[PDB]
Parts: C-alpha cells; sequence; structure tokens
C-alpha cells in the first residue's frame, strides 16, 4: 500500500464525533491531520479555489 | 487503419524565445509574502524553444 500522505486533500478517514464551530477560544484541534492550540476568527484574505 | 502522407513539405524547424515562461508550482502547497527556493525540474530561462 502506498499512501500520499499530506499532499492534498485527504478523504479517507477512520473515525468521527459530532462537533460545532467555536469563535475566539484558544482551544485545541486536528485540522487535516494538522494539530494547533488557537482561536477562531475571521480574515479579510481572499483565497484561490485551488 | 492509417492513411499515409505523401504532401509533406521540407522544412527545417525553426527556434525562439523563452522569456519568461516555463514556470509553475513545485508543490500543491499554498505560500502568502514569502520567498522560497525549491529544487526542481523547470525549463530555464532565456533558451531556445522548438
Ligand atoms: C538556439 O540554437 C541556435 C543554433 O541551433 C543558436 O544559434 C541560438 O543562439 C540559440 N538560441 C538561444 C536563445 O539559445
Amino acid at each position: 500500500l502506498s499512501f500520499e500522505l499530506l499532499h492534498a486533500p485527504a478523504t479517507v478517514c477512520g473515525p468521527k464525533k459530532s462537533t460545532n464551530l467555536v469563535k475566539n477560544k484558544c482551544v485545541n484541534f486536528n485540522f487535516n491531520g494538522l494539530k494547533g492550540t488557537g482561536v477562531l476568527t475571521e480574515s479579510n484574505k481572499k483565497f484561490l479555489p485551488f | 487503419q492509417c492513411v499515409n502522407l505523401t504532401t509533406r513539405t521540407q522544412l527545417p524547424p525553426a527556434y525562439t524565445n523563452s522569456f519568461t515562461r516555463g514556470v509553475y508550482y513545485p508543490d500543491k502547497v499554498f505560500r502568502s509574502s514569502v520567498l522560497h527556493s525549491t529544487q526542481d525540474l523547470f525549463l530555464p530561462f532565456f533558451s531556445n524553444v522548438t
């Protein structure tokens, strides 16, 4: 088995739990296999679709 | 099934310049307001292209 790890968006995951969005709280998370701890706010920058 | 061609005119290939062509994203990761160096296969600038 050959794994393309963290080179593209991932859609093959095993576990999942129900969670809801929270703002302005520096809390731990796991975004697409990447872990961090920070608040969630908005920004004015523009994101290209790719 | 193919049809042979006998009306071809003999003409040696021409060469033009490649001033600012032959650049792409080295990886799928997105970076902003930084200057990064990546070693990868690329078309050199100011060279013949057929
Ligand atoms: C392209 O090759 C020809 C000879 O084949 C040469 O005279 C010319 O200078 C080359 N052009 C560039 C941009 O290297």
